[PDB]
C-alpha cells in the first residue's frame, strides 16, 4: 500500500509540475519516462509502470478553472503522466468542490486500487490565491469525510506579498488548521531577501520560487524517495514532525541557498544562523528536521550533531523534546550535483505566525470596512451568512496563543 | 595459523641454517586475498553481505516496508492468515514489486522468514522475521548462534520499526483529530493530554529513530564494509564479524552486558504497543460526534447545539482520561533513559543524550 | 611549539573569542564541550589546510597546579603529546611533562590583557589618567608577552637542523633535542626558579583591572570616580614591583632579552635598581 | 568575530579596491579567485571561505552619483569579487541628505555582509577623508554604524586631505569627517601626501600621477601593515589586545605609518632596522617620539642577525620612545606567504601612534582656522548652508581635535599623567 501526489490549484500545481519533472530526473529515468538506459533510491511509491515498463509519474490532477496551468496541460508531459487525470474568491472555490463531492473521491479510490492499496496522500497547494482555495481545502476533506482513517496531508506557499486574499487567508486557515495533517511553508518577502543574495535584480519575472520549494516539499517524502530506514511510513515520519498536531507549520530552508568546502562540519554551523530560514509573546525553536545529502560522512555527521547540540545556535523550547534531527540519504549516481554536502531543511518554528497575525490585524481592519468580498453570486449563496468569517478569528488565534504559550515552559498543560 | 586458514583453499572451495626471519612470515599473502575471491564470490559473501545491509539489517527500510505495507491488512489481523502459499511468495513478490528490485535475481531468492521458536500468539508483529538464509561454507559466517544474533537484532529493529508504525498509526488517529476536525473548536482543548504524551513518543522517538540510523546500523557498517573485500581471511573476517556483530548487539538493547536495561525497557514499549486501541477506542466517540457533525453538515448543505453543550459537560473527564496513563509510561522512560548510564558508553550515552535533544528531562522533569 | 604558546595564531585567534564568553570565566565554570567544535572549525579555519596535522592535539588539565610543568582562560588548558616509537625516541615522560601542561602560563597574559580590552571597547570629565594606565598596565603585559615568545624563534630552529641532521645518533640526538627544548623554553619566564613571584602577586590585581573595571563599564552609568580611585592603586602596585623584579633577575652578563627589553624604554628603566 | 572592512564612495572604491587586489597579491590570489597552489592565513575574516574556492573579499561597494563605478566593475577582478555589494555630491551637506533619503537598500547591504560573521570585531571604512562622496554619505554611515553598533569598534583606513593647495571644499569637509573620526569612529590609520611626496622624491621618477599612484603606495602599506592581524605566529595575533596598546583615549585612536625599503622600485637587518627610526622613513607630516614600535619582519631572515636587531638599535638612538611606562620596540618574525615574488629582499613596518600625527591635526586645524577667520573659502551654497544650525559639526570639532592635540602633545612628553 503506497502513496499519491495529489497536486491542485495554481500554486500547488507549479510546484507539482516541477518536482515530477525534477524527480524524474533524480532517478534512472528520461524526461519522456522512457528508462535511463544504464540503470539507492525508491520509485515506487510515487510512480508506476505501464506495461511496457515505460515510468509513469502520477500527475493526478484535482483543480478549478485555471489561469495558467493550460500550459501544463498541453505538454508532452502529459504522456509521460498519462492516465485520466486531467478534469476540473474562496467560497466559489469551495461550493465548486460541494457540486462534484462523489467523483474526487471515486476515481482516486479506483487509482488507489490501481496499487495494492493507498495509505494517504502528500498535497501541494495554495495557501490563498483564488480559486485554488476553498477547493483544495474542499477536496482534501471529501478525501477524509470518505476515508476516516487515511492520511492526507497539504504542504503550501504562503503568499506574503504585503497583501480579497485577506478573507482568502483566514478561510484558508480556518480549514487548512483544522483540516492539514502537515504544513511545509514558504514566504515571497524572504524568498526575495534570498534573492538579492544571488541576483542584482529585485526578481522582476516571479513563478521561479518553484525550484526552491518543489525539493523541499518532497524532501518532506525523501525518507521514502531514498533508503529512510526509520521513520520511512508517511505518517511514519511526518507524525514524528509533530509535537501537537496544531503546532504544524514546518517552516524551511538550506545550508547553501547559492547552491548551483562544504564539509561535515560547517554545513550544519552554517545551517543554523538567521541568514537561513527563508521566513523573517516571545519565540521558539520547536523542530529541525534537516534531510542531508551528499557525499556524507555518516559516522561523523551524528558526532557533527553531538557537538551542535552543545553550539546552542536553535534555541528550541524548555518543554517537549524538541530538537534538530538528521535524515541522510545517500547521494544515488543518476544525476551529478554540486556542493557535495548540504542540509536541505524544514524547522517547525513559532514565528511563521506572526505573519498570521499580520493578516488577522488586516482582516480586523477590513471586517470593519467591507471593501471587497467579490459580491459574486455563487459567493452569495454559500458564505453569505456572517458567522462562518468570526469563527475563522477564534480558529486562527488559539493558533497564534498555543504557538506563544508552547514559547513558556508550563506548556505541559492545555493552553 | 597459515596451516589453519589456506587449507580450505585446497579442501572445500575447489636456527636451521641461519635461514629464518624472511619468508616464512611472508607466505600469509596465498591467503591473503586468494581465499576471500571464492569464498565471496563463487561461494557468495560478497552478495550475501549486500544482502544483509540491505534487507535483513532492516539497513534499506524500502523492501520492508514495502512487504509490510502489501500485507498491512494480514498482518494487524493474525498472521496465522498468511502461510506457506503466501509467506515465501509474497516475500520474493515484494522485492520484484519494489525497488529492491535494483538488485541481483538469483540473490534475492535466499531471503525468506524464521518464525519465533515456540510462539502460537502470531499476529505480524510478536512472532516475524524475514530472515536470510545461508548453506554451504557461508553458514561458518552465519552459524546457529550467530542466526540467533541476527534474530535479535531484526526483533529489536522491527519492535522499533512496530514504535514507528504504532506511534504513528496512534498519530494517524490524532491527525484525523486534525484532518476531519474541523467543526468544533476546543477539541485540542480535549486531546491535549494524548496529543502531549504522542510529543513523549513520536517526537521523542524521531531522534531515537534516526538514532537507530545513525547509530545501530550506519556506524556498524562501517567497520565491515571497509574490510570484507581485504580481511586476510574468511576465519578472520569471522573474527571480524563477531566483534561487529557484537558491536551492533551493544550498540543495540540486547547485549549479556546490558540486559538488565530491559525490563525498564519493556515497560516503556508495553505502554506504547498496547496503547493504539485504547487511544483509537476514544476515537470512536470523537468519530461518532465527528460523523454526527458530519451527516448533520451534509444535511445542512439548527437542532445540532445541544450536542456541543453536551460536550462542553463531557470534554474534561475525556482529556483527564489520560494523565494517570501518560506518567506511568513517562516515569519509567525517564528512569530507564538515566538507568542506560550503566552500560555502553560510546552507543548508549549517545541514545540517552541524542533522545533528550534539549531540555525534555532536566526541564520537563 | 606550533600549538604551544599560541604560535599558530590564525587558530588561537578564532579560539579565545568565538566560544570566548564560555571560557573566559574566573572560578572553573568553562564548557569544554564547545571548545572542542571550535577545535575543528577554528583549526581548519587557521592554517592547518597547510598540512593536516591535527591529530597528536588531545586536551589536558592538572593534577596538581604548578611544579608539574618543570581559574580558567586564565591558564585554561594544556595539550598532550604522545607517538609512535621512532617519534617516541625524541617524545617521552620527562619531555612531555614540558609538554601536556605548559604554555598555561602563557595563556593567562592574552587572556587577561584581552579582557581588560573588552573594558577598552565598553567606551571605545573621562580624566585621562584613567585612560592612560589602561594603556600603560597593558603594554606592561604586551611587551613582556613580546619578550616572552616574539624573542628568540629562527636560532632554535637553524640550530635544531644543523646539531641533528648532521649527528645521526640516538646517543647525541637526545642530547641535542633535549637542550633545543630547554632553549626554546628560556624566552619564556614561564621557566624562571624565583617564579618572579612578585608577578603573581601582581596578577591578583591584574585580573581586576579585566573584570572590577567590566563591572565600573556598567556602574559608571548603571570613569571619573571609580576608575580613579584604583588608578593610583595599580599605577604603583605594578610600577614598584615592575621596576625591582628585572634588577632581581640580573644574571646574564638572544639572552639578556627579558631586562634589555624593559630597560628600553628609558623612563621606568628602574626605581628599585640591582646596583 | 571578524573584521568587515568596508569601504565608501568612488575613491574609496579605488583605494579600498586597490588594497583588495594588493592583499589577494600578498595572501596569493590570481584575478578569477584562485587561491595560490600552496593552499598559511587566517582567511575567511577576509576573503569568505567559499565551497570551490570562491574567495570573495568582505568589503562592500558603495557610492552617490556614480561617475567611475562602472569602470571598475568592467576590470578583470570581476570575479575576485561580484557579492550583492554595489550601490548607488561634491559638497558635504548633499551626501548626508541623499544617504538618509536612500538608506534602506544601503544599509541592508550593510548589514547583510556584517551578518556574514559569527561577530564584528570591527567596521574598517576605507574612506576619502574630504572628497564629495566620502564626505556626506561615508561619514553618514560612519555615524550609522555608531548609532546602530554602538560598542563594538567602528573603524576607518584613509588618507589625510594635507596635499598643499581633488576637492573644492578640502578644509571643510575635512574637520566635519574628522568629527566622526574622533567622536563616532573609534579606531583609525592614516597616511599623508606631503610624507608621500618626499618619499617619492627618493624612491621613484615619479610626479603628475601622485594621487592614483598613491593607490598602490596606501595599498602596500595597508597591507603590509594588518600582516599581524591575518597571518600566524607567537603573539600579536588579535586586533583587541594589540590596538588597545596602542590607544588609550576615546580621542588618541588615530594610528601612522612608517617604512623601511624604500630602495624596492643579503641586505643587513641591522640597517634594516635603524632605517624605521629616521626622520626620512614615516608616512604622516619637533622630532616627534614613537608610543610604539610594531616591527614583525616580513622579508627575509638572517638566523643571528635576528638576535642583534633589537639590541643594535637600542644603540644607534636616532629617535626615542620618550615614554610614560613599559613602551618598547615590538618586533618579531611574521609568516609569508609562498610563490609570490620580490626582486628586493627584506621589509620591515609598524603601524603606530608616532606622535607625529599631533602636527598634523595642528595643520587641518590652521587650515580650518584660516577658514573661520578669512570669509573668502567659507564655501557658503545653499545646499550647505541651512543644513545645519550653527556647524556644531565641526566648530565642536576643532575643540574635539584640540582635546586630542592636548593629549598627544602630552603622550610626547613624560607628563602623560593628564592633559598637557
Amino acid at each position: 500500500r503506497e502513496i499519491i501526489t495529489l497536486q491542485l490549484g495554481q500554486c500547488g500545481n507549479q510546484i507539482g509540475f516541477e518536482f515530477w519533472k525534477q524527480l524524474c530526473a533524480e532517478h534512472g529515468i528520461s524526461p519522456e519516462g522512457i528508462v535511463e538506459e544504464f540503470a539507492t533510491d525508491r520509485k515506487d511509491v510515487f510512480f508506476y509502470q505501464a506495461d511496457d515498463e515505460h515510468y509513469i509519474p502520477r500527475a493526478v490532477l484535482l483543480d478549478l478553472e485555471p489561469r495558467v496551468i493550460h500550459s501544463i496541460l498541453n505538454s508532452p508531459y502529459a504522456k509521460l503522466y498519462n492516465p485520466e487525470n486531467i478534469y476540473l474568491n474562496w467560497a466559489s472555490g469551495f461550493s465548486q468542490g460541494e457540486k462534484i463531492h462523489e467523483d474526487i473521491f471515486d476515481i482516486i479510490d479506483r487509482e488507489a486500487d490501481g496499487s495494492d492499496s493507498l495509505e494517504g496522500f502528500v498535497l501541494c497547494h495554495s495557501i490563498a490565491g483564488g480559486t485554488g482555495s476553498g477547493l483544495g481545502s474542499y477536496l482534501l476533506e471529501r478525501l477524509n469525510d470518505r476515508y476516516p482513517k487515511k492520511l492526507v496531508q497539504t504542504y503550501s506557499v504562503f503568499p506574503n506579498q504585503d497583501e480579497v486574499q485577506p478573507y482568502n487567508s483566514l478561510l484558508t486557515l480556518k480549514r487548512l488548521t483544522q483540516n492539514a495533517d502537515c504544513v511545509v511553508v514558504l514566504d515571497n518577502t524572504a524568498l526575495n531577501r534570498i534573492a538579492t543574495d544571488r541576483l542584482h535584480i529585485q526578481n522582476p519575472s516571479f513563478s521561479q520560487i518553484n525550484q526552491l520549494v518543489s525539493t523541499i516539499m518532497s524532501a518532506s517524502t525523501t525518507t521514502l524517495r531514498y533508503p529512510g530506514y526509520m521513520n520511512n511510513d508517511l505518517i511514519g515520519l511526518i507524525a514524528s514532525l509533530i509535537p501537537t498536531p496544531r503546532l504544524h507549520f514546518l517552516m524551511t530552508g538550506y545550508t547553501p541557498l547559492t547552491t548551483d568546502k562544504t564539509t561535515v562540519l560547517d554545513v550544519m554551523r552554517r545551517l543554523l544562523q538567521p541568514k537561513n530560514v527563508m521566513v523573517s509573546t516571545n519565540h521558539c525553536y520547536i523542530a529541525i528536521l534537516n534531510i542531508i545529502q551528499g557525499e556524507v560522512d555518516p559516522t561523523q555527521v551524528h558526532k557533527s550533531l553531538q557537538r551542535i547540540r552543545e553550539r546552542k545556535l536553535a534555541n528550541f523550547i524548555p518543554w517537549g523534546p524538541a530538537s534538530i534531527q538528521v535524515a541522510l540519504s545517500r547521494k544515488s549516481p543518476y544525476l551529478p550535483s554540486a556542493h557535495r554536502v548540504s542540509g536541505l531543511m524544514m524547522a517547525n518554528h513559532t514565528s511563521i505566525s506572526s505573519l498570521f497575525e499580520r493578516t488577522c490585524r488586516q482582516y480586523d481592519k477590513l471586517r470593519k470596512r467591507e471593501a471587497f468580498l467579490e459580491q459574486f453570486r455563487k459567493e452569495d449563496m454559500f458564505k453569505d451568512n456572517f458567522d462562518e468569517m468570526d469563527t475563522s478569528r477564534e480558529i486562527v488565534q488559539q493558533l497564534i496563543d498555543e504557538y506563544h504559550a508552547a514559547t513558556r515552559p508550563d506548556y505541559i498543560s492545555w493552553g | 595459523l597459515i596451516g589453519k586458514s589456506i587449507n580450505f583453499l585446497h579442501q572445500v572451495c575447489h636456527d636451521l641454517e641461519n635461514a629464518f626471519q624472511g619468508k616464512i612470515d611472508a607466505a600469509y599473502f596465498e591467503t591473503s586475498k586468494y581465499l576471500l575471491d571464492v569464498l565471496n564470490k563463487k561461494y557468495s559473501l560478497l552478495d550475501h553481505m549486500q544482502a544483509m545491509r540491505r534487507y535483513l539489517l532492516l539497513g534499506q527500510g524500502d523492501f520492508i516496508r514495502h512487504l509490510m505495507d502489501l500485507l498491512k491488512p494480514e498482518l494487524v489481523r493474525p498472521a496465522t492468515t498468511l502461510y506457506q502459499h503466501n509467506l515465501t511468495g509474497i516475500l520474493e513478490t515484494a522485492v520484484r514489486a519494489t525497488n529492491a528490485q535494483f538488485d541481483s535475481p538469483e540473490i534475492l531468492r535466499r531471503l525468506d522468514v524464521r518464525l519465533l521458536e515456540v510462539s502460537p500468539g502470531d499476529t505480524g508483529w510478536d512472532v516475524f522475521s524475514l530472515d536470510y538464509h545461508v548453506d554451504g561454507p557461508i553458514a561458518t559466517v552465519f552459524t546457529r548462534e550467530c542466526m540467533s544474533h541476527y534474530l535479535r537484532v531484526f526483533n529489536f529493529l522491527w519492535r522499533a520499526k512496530r514504535m514507528e508504525y504504532i506511534l504513528t498509526d496512534i498519530r494517524k488517529g490524532h491527525m484525523c483529530n486534525a484532518k476531519l476536525l474541523r467543526n468544533m473548536p476546543e477539541f485540542s482543548g480535549v486531546l491535549h493530554q494524548c496529543h502531549i504524551l504522542a510529543s513523549e513518543m513520536v517526537h521523542f522517538i524521531h531522534q531515537m529513530q534516526y538514532y537507530i540510523t545513525f547509530e545501530v546500523l550506519e556506524c556498524s557498517w562501517d567497520e565491515l564494509w571497509n574490510k570484507v573485500q581485504q580481511a586476510q581471511d574468511l576465519d578472520h573476517i569471522i573474527a571480524a564479524h563477531e566483534v561487529f556483530l557484537d558491536t551492533i548487539i551493544s550498540r543495540c538493547l540486547l547485549d549479556s552486558d546490558s540486559r538488565a536495561l530491559l525490563n525498564q525497557l519493556r515497560a516503556v514499549f508495553d505502554q506504547i504497543i498496547e496503547l493504539q486501541n485504547a487511544q483509537d477506542a476514544i476515537y470512536r466517540a470523537a468519530l461518532e460526534e465527528l460523523q454526527r457533525r458530519l451527516q448533520f453538515e451534509e444535511k445542512k448543505k439548527e437542532e445540532e447545539n445541544k450536542r456541543i453543550g453536551e460536550f462542553k459537560e463531557s470534554i474534561p473527564k475525556m482529556c483527564s482520561q489520560l494523565r494517570i496513563l501518560t506518567h506511568f509510561y513517562q516515569g519509567i522512560v525517564q528512569q530507564f533513559l538515566v538507568l542506560l548510564t550503566t552500560s555502553s558508553d560510546e552507543s548508549l550515552r549517545f541514545l540517552s543524550f541524542r533522545l533528550d535533544f534539549n531540555e525534555h528531562y532536566k526541564a520537563r522533569e | 611549539k606550533r600549538y604551544f604558546l599560541m604560535d599558530q595564531g590564525d587558530f588561537f585567534v578564532h579560539f579565545m573569542d568565538l566560544a570566548e564568553e564560555e571560557l573566559r570565566k574566573p572560578v572553573e565554570d568553562i564548557t569544554p564541550p564547545r571548545l572542542e567544535a571550535l577545535l575543528e572549525l577554528a583549526l581548519r579555519m587557521s592554517t592547518a589546510n597547510t598540512d593536516p596535522f591535527k591529530d597528536d592535539l588531545k586536551i589536558d588539565l592538572m593534577p596538581h597546579d604548578l611544579i608539574t610543568q618543570l581559574l580558567s582562560g586564565l591558564e585554561a588548558f594544556s595539550f598532550d603529546y604522545i607517538v609512535k616509537w621512532p617519534l617516541s625516541l625524541i617524545i617521552n615522560r620527562k619531555a612531555l611533562t614540558r609538554y601536556q601542561m605548559l604554555f598555561r602560563h602563557m595563556f593567562y597574559c592574552k587572556h587577561v590583557e584581552r579582557q581588560l580590552c573588552s573594558v577598552w571597547i565598553s567606551n571605545k570629565q573621562w580624566f585621562a589618567g584613567a585612560f592612560t594606565l589602561r594603556q600603560r598596565m597593558l603594554n606592561f603585559v604586551q611587551n613582556i608577552q613580546y619578550y616572552m615568545m616574539f624573542e628568540v624563534m629562527e636560532p632554535t630552529w637553524h640550530i635544531l637542523e644543523k646539531n641533528l641532521k648532521s649527528a645521526s645518533n640516538i646517543d647525541d640526538v637526545l642530547g641535542h633535542h633535549t637542550g633545543f627544548l630547554d632553549t626554546c623554553l628560556k624566552d619564556c619566564m614561564l621557566t624562571n626558579p624565583e617564579l618572579l613571584k612578585v608577578f603573581s602577586k601582581l596578577m591578583s590585581v591584574c585580573v581586576m583591572f579585566t573584570n572590577c573595571m567590566q563591572k565600573f563599564t556598567q556602574s559608571m552609568k548603571l570613569l571619573v570616580s571609580g576608575f580613579e580611585a584604583t588608578i593610583n592603586k595599580f599605577d604603583k602596585n605594578f610600577s614598584a614591583h615592575l621596576l625591582d623584579l628585572l634588577a632581581r633577575l640580573s644574571i646574564y652578563s638572544g639572552m639578556a632579552s627579558v631586562i634589555s627589553r624593559l630597560d628600553f624604554n628609558g623612563f621606568y628603566t628602574e626605581r628599585l635598581e640591582r646596583l
